[PDB]
């Protein structure tokens, strides 16, 4: 019922099999277009089929409290050929947002979301933002024992893998670059189960030069085939546009 | 409504024990017997009592009351009319003030003049308080203070004679040299550890002596600029000291005066004088003054202030002390 | 525990403690059939208990159109009292998000915060809470700013009475103040004349710098807790939170960047950078404004501000 190529032919030019459970990951520093990419994916997924959409529902989980409905509405109205309030209402009728305040809160939200997931059959995409939102607090609360710094993340990863395997969903996660290492910059620090659960990896970067910005770099790295690709794209009032 | 344990000042061991036990919110332990808490967690009963006391430890003032308090509290005059005019009336209370300058420019003279002036009776527009002087360089000479106090006494006597009142005479009855000298408290710190120890002991001393209105630390650059190669430790100590000093000034309604030194910044094959101790130290103080020579005159520049505007004035040092023109 | 939720008795709680079930997550992360064989409790009561516990202690999603309609009449835009900054910020700053102002000493962060507070207290007539951590707040400057907008003494006094001042000099005092404000606003839902709309933290760097350094990790946890408190205040209660930060230069690259580190770099939803205009042409008031980070505008646009003309 779900096809990965249709979601994004630009980035997913190799994956053509009907997706029946995948885990992806975004990574990079601040202000490099991760949330804009998520907005573009949601816009591609929730638009009507007449305007070039997918007509399936999206679930969103916000952890860093950085979601902006105004930007999403602006992108939707710019992508639409004709702007009308009722069509925007129809589009937004298939969008859901959840807030979590702590690791246990997120764990219980995951333990509760399966009721909706069995209730709603049209869900095809799942987004978790800022998976590394609670790292320092958990680490400090865990003392010097590593196993006490990893339990909540372990349980959340197990629940996420169970959900994605059971309900045939697509997961999009975001992490933050917090620590360096004594061309890809990546110093893994997450849970071992989460690290081994990843399938695709994408890194984000921004041009240092001030050519009015308008240039972002993305490096796609799939662990299945060890294929490294570089993408260039721009972000405008209508969303993101690939160079 | 929920308060997390991480926000409370607890030791890491007891906190991690509580976290591993299963306690996550502050209110969760407000209904647990200390004996049962010690039994389940495994801590001692003294630890349970201490943490229960600590957790139950964490008014309403508007800008109008703050303005009234600011108007009621006066300023400390420097006997330099231009400096007072550009400062807004004088050195303000509840604020941290910093003075920078090249050697032999007049920072210590200003410190002594402020220490003398903080005791002017309120009938003449003063504050009528006492001063605490902390010396880290050994440059405090009593004879200079005696000269300054005698000059101030003569000035006030002349003003009172010109006015020809009755309140002024009564106020000047007790404004003698002995009282002025006895209302200045002196400390000598020969190392930065000693300076930190004295600053730590300061709050109890101020609690005992509630009439103090000025705290002077003549020299913070010298203790921190020698035999200290770990600069991160220096920055941490300086930030802690600045926070402690501003807290003291706000809590005890004082005026804090700090004196800094000048260093040379070498760029584009040009040499400019800048305050020492780095860039992050510039945020520590509330008001920053810079003293320098132009040709032969001495200039005071209000480099930074959150209430006034940048300016520049002229002053000079006389046998009577800090003066103008 | 007794009193946490209905249907829980002390005997059942002790029996569950006998079989290594202590917290809510432990009870939820279990199995109905597997657990009901070591002690043999009620079969269909366990699922009801877990459903009740999930109902109380789990967040619930909302359909997009519903909160779209809700935020249509809830989000407000507050003018800063400066036209150039309003144009740069696209007519002001929105409630429900965190705004950060960065710059070196004398940049003008305190002046901007004071102008915002005066404009909100007088122009919109709403309550403002000011949190001061470095002694940079003065009532004389606020009175001077207000005198340029009105001449009625009673009006000025009424505007001044709407600004609350709080002093916090360490991290624990700031956290206590924020939690007390959260509790007060939660208790004050019914009232509408007196609720605080804008919160200003004069300097978050002044209370976090002493805790950073060495090989420890407590400072990072404390500053993340502070960020969580600020985010909760901004989003849950629909307020506007403005904080200030220091500026630092990278040693290996020579580029100006905000302080407090890469972990703090992710916190604000909007960032404004102030600067002096190359010394010459910026003898006073003339400051250089920029949009370092945003979520609705391209990054890099520059404007012009004058502190001297605000008074
Ligand atoms: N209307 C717009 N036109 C052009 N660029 C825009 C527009 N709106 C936002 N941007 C760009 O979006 C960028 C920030 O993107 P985004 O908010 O997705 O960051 P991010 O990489 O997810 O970072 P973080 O998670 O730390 O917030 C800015 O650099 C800005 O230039
Ligand atoms: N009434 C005024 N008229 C003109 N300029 C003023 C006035 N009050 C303050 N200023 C200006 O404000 C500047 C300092 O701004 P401000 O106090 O906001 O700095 P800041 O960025 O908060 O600094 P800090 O990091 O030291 O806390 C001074 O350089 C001065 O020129
Ligand atoms: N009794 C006095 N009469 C006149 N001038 C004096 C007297 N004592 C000191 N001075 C002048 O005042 C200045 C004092 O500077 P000082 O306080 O030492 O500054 P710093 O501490 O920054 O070196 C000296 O340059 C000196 O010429
Ligand atoms: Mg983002
Ligand atoms: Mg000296
Ligand atoms: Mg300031």
């Amino acid at each position: 019922r779900s096809s990965l190529k249709e979601i994004e032919p630009n980035l997913f030019a190799d994956e053509d099999s009907p997706v029946h459970g995948d885990i992806l990951e975004f990574h990079g520093p601040e202000g490099t277009g991760k949330t804009e990419m998520l907005y573009h994916l949601t816009a591609r997924c929730i638009l009507p089929k007449s305007e070039g959409g997918l007509e399936v529902e999206v679930l969103f989980i916000d952890t860093d409290y950085h979601f902006d409905m105004l930007r999403l509405v602006t992108i939707l109205e710019h992508r639409l050929s004709q702007s009308s309030e009722e069509i925007i209402k129809y589009c937004l009728g298939r969008f859901f947002l959840v807030y979590c305040s702590s690791s246990t809160h997120l764990l219980l939200t995951l333990y509760s979301l399966e009721s909706m997931f069995c209730s709603h059959p049209s869900l095809c995409l799942l987004i978790l933002d800022s998976l590394s939102a609670f790292y320092w607090i958990d680490r400090v609360n865990g003392g010097e024992s590593v196993n006490l710094q990893e339990s909540t993340l372990r349980k959340c990863s197990q629940c996420l893998e169970k959900l994605v395997n059971d309900y045939r969903l697509v997961l999009f996660a975001t992490t933050q670059t917090i620590m360096q290492k004594a061309d890809i910059d990546y110093r893994p620090y997450l849970c071992k189960a989460w690290q081994q659960l990843v399938k695709h990896r994408m890194f984000f970067s921004k041009q240092d030069d001030s050519q009015s910005s308008n240039q972002f770099s993305l490096v796609s790295r799939c662990l299945k085939s060890n294929s490294l690709k570089k993408h260039f794209f721009i972000i405008g009032e209508s969303g993101v546009e690939f160079c | 409504m929920q308060r997390d344990l991480v926000s409370f000042p607890l030791s890491p061991a007891v906190r991690v024990k509580l976290v591993s036990a299963g306690f996550q919110t502050a209110e969760e332990l407000l209904e647990v017997k200390p004996s049962e808490l010690s039994k389940e967690v495994g801590i001692s009963k003294a630890e349970a009592l201490e943490t229960l006391q600590i957790i139950r430890r964490e008014k309403k003032c508007t800008a109008l009351e703050l303005l009234e308090q600011e108007h009621t509290q006066g300023f400390i005059i420097t006997f330099c009319s231009a400096l007072d005019d550009i400062l807004g009336g004088g050195v303000p209370l509840m604020k941290t003030t910093e003075i920078c300058g090249a050697p032999g420019v007049g920072k210590t003279q200003l410190c002594m003049q402020l220490a003398v002036d903080v005791q002017i009776p309120e009938c003449f527009g003063g504050v009528a308080g006492e001063a605490v002087f902390i010396d880290t360089e050994g440059s405090f000479m009593v004879d200079r203070v005696v000269d300054l106090a005698t000059a101030c006494i003569q000035h006030l006597q002349l003003i009172a004679e010109k006015h020809k009142g009755e309140e002024h005479r009564k106020a000047l009855e007790d404004f003698t040299l002995d009282n002025i000298l006895s209302h200045i408290y002196y400390f000598r710190c020969r190392d930065y550890t000693e300076l930190l120890a004295q600053v730590y002991l300061l709050p109890d001393f101020l609690s005992e002596h509630s009439k103090v209105r000025l705290v002077i630390v003549d020299g913070i650059a010298f203790p921190f600029r020698h035999d200290l190669d770990d600069l991160s430790l220096r920055t941490r100590l300086l930030n802690g000291l600045a926070q402690q000093m501003i807290s003291l000034a706000n809590n005890h309604r004082l005026a804090v005066i700090l004196t800094n030194q000048m260093t040379t910044k070498i760029d584009r094959n040009q040499a400019l004088l800048v305050p020492a101790l780095g860039e992050s130290w510039g945020h520590a103080a509330t008001i920053r003054l810079i003293f320098h020579w132009d040709r032969k005159q001495r200039l005071a520049t209000l480099y930074k202030s959150p209430s006034q505007k940048e300016c520049t004035v002229l002053f000079q040092i006389k046998p009577q002390g800090f003066r103008d023109t | 525990r007794v009193g946490l939720c209905p249907g829980l008795t002390e005997e059942m709680i002790q029996l569950l403690r006998s079989h290594r079930i202590k917290t809510v997550v432990d009870l939820v992360s279990a199995d109905l059939e597997e657990v009901a064989q070591k002690c043999g409790l009620s079969y269909k009561a366990l699922v009801a208990l877990r459903r009740v516990l999930l109902a109380q202690f789990s967040a619930f999603p909302v359909n997009g159109a519903d909160l779209y309609e809700e935020l249509k009449t809830s989000t407000a835009i507050l003018s800063t009292g400066i036209g150039s900054l309003d144009k740069l910020l696209d007519a002001g700053l929105y409630t429900g998000e965190v705004t950060e102002i960065v710059g070196g000493p004398g940049s003008g962060k305190t002046q901007v915060c004071l102008c915002m507070a005066a404009n909100v207290a007088h122009g919109l007539q709403q309550n403002v809470l000011y949190v001061d951590s470095n002694g940079g707040l003065t009532a004389s400057r606020l009175l001077q700013l207000l005198q340029a907008k009105t001449q009625d003494e009673e009006e000025q006094a009424e505007a001044l009475r709407r600004i609350q001042v709080v002093h916090a000099f360490d991290i624990f005092q700031m956290l206590d103040v924020l939690q007390e404000l959260r509790g007060t606003v939660a208790q004050q839902v019914t009232g509408s004349s007196g609720t605080v709309k804008v919160v200003v933290v004069d300097s978050v760097t002044a209370v976090v710098s002493p805790l950073l350094g060495g090989q420890q990790r407590e400072g990072l946890a404390l500053m993340m807790q502070l960020a969580r408190e600020l985010k909760t205040l901004a989003r849950d209660l629909g307020m506007a939170v403005v904080v200030t930060n220091h500026i630092t230069r990278d040693r290996d690259s020579g580029r100006l960047k905000p302080a407090l580190g890469r972990s703090w770099s992710f916190v604000p939803s909007t960032r404004i950078l102030l600067d002096t205009i190359e010394g010459a042409g910026a003898s006073g008031g003339r400051r250089m404004a920029c949009l370092a980070k945003s979520s609705r505008q391209p990054t890099g646009f520059q404007e012009m501000v004058d502190i001297g003309t605000w008074g």
